Parts: C-alpha cells; structure tokens; sequence
C-alpha cells in the first residue's frame, strides 16, 4: 500500500537548524508531486514547501520563502526539508502530503502522521 | 535496453519504447542493430539525443 511518515520534528531553540525527514512507499520519490504541510496551533492547517516531478521544481508561501529549502532524494524514496534559523512561529505540526500518486493505479491521496516542531 | 533486445534488434524493423518518463540509459547498445527503420522513443526521458 501506499503511507508515508514523518521524522526529524523535535522541539530546538530558536537559530538551529532542522532537516526534517519522511519515509514514503511504494509510489516513486521522482514522480508523486510532493507537499510539506504544517497545521499551527490556534491556527488553520498551511501549506509550506512544494516539490515537484519530471523537473523538481519548488514552490512556498510568502511566510515561509527564503529560508525553507525542500528536496526530493529518490534510490531511498525521501523527501527532506531543511530550515535554518527558524522563528518562533514555526511552532506547528508537520505532515507529508501527497496530490498525485505514482505512474499506476494512481491512488488517492494520503495525509502523513506528522511530528511537531517547536521553537522557543 | 534489455541484452536479449539487442540481439533480436539484428532483423528488427522497427524499435518502439514507451517507457512513461523514465530514465533510460543506452551506453552504447544501439550500435549492434543496423537493419532498424523506426527508433520511436516515446517518453524515454532521454534529456539527450543517444550516440
């Protein structure tokens, strides 16, 4: 089947530096156009990093553009996500997200389990 | 491209790979067939024209 779990999310002081991890499935690292999602307390669930198939390409929302860097590494099937210097509104639960399956039998869509980041 | 396709390519008119974006790596195997009309290479995913 089809899953993917996060890693890597840990309380840290403000200034360090995290590289979130996940662990996918079945579905291609190179294809499956891949999201990194955060859902802030007393807040609506935000979409963060965007990676992209057949070119790699990266998108981010203007709150969080200039120092969140995601990448795609397939031969292991993971995506990775690195923030520097993260500010106190990073305190938030991180997922992985998946929009579009594999190659074949394009299976629906699959939220992760997420791990929570904080910053003090 | 498989071995056994490079030998059978020896009487082959006509070559045809779809292999739906992925990467694929001739390395000097398409030099053996020299009787090939048609090299359809749909969504080989090439970035490159092979030597």
């Amino acid at each position: 089947q089809v899953q993917l779990v996060e890693s890597g999310g840990g309380l840290v002081q403000a200034g360090g530096s995290l590289r979130l991890s996940c662990a996918a499935s079945g579905f291609p690292v190179y294809q499956a156009w891949m999201w990194w999602y955060r859902q802030a307390p007393g807040k609506e669930r935000e979409w963060v990093a965007a990676i992209e198939s057949e070119g790699q390409y990266t998108w981010y929302a203007d709150s969080v553009k200039g120092r969140f860097t995601i990448s795609r590494d397939n031969a292991k099937n993971t995506v990775y996500l690195q923030m520097n210097s993260l500010k106190p509104e990073d305190t938030a639960v991180y997922y992985c997200n998946v929009k579009d399956t594999g190659h074949t039998t394009n299976q629906y869509d699959y939220w992760g389990q997420g791990t929570q980041v904080t910053v003090s | 491209l498989p071995q056994v396709v490079t030998d059978v390519g020896v009487h082959l008119q006509k070559l045809s790979i779809n292999n739906e974006g992925t990467k694929l790596i001739v390395l000097n195997s398409l030099k053996k067939m020299v009787n090939l009309t048609e090299l359809e290479l749909i969504r080989c995913d090439l970035e490159r024209i092979p030597h």
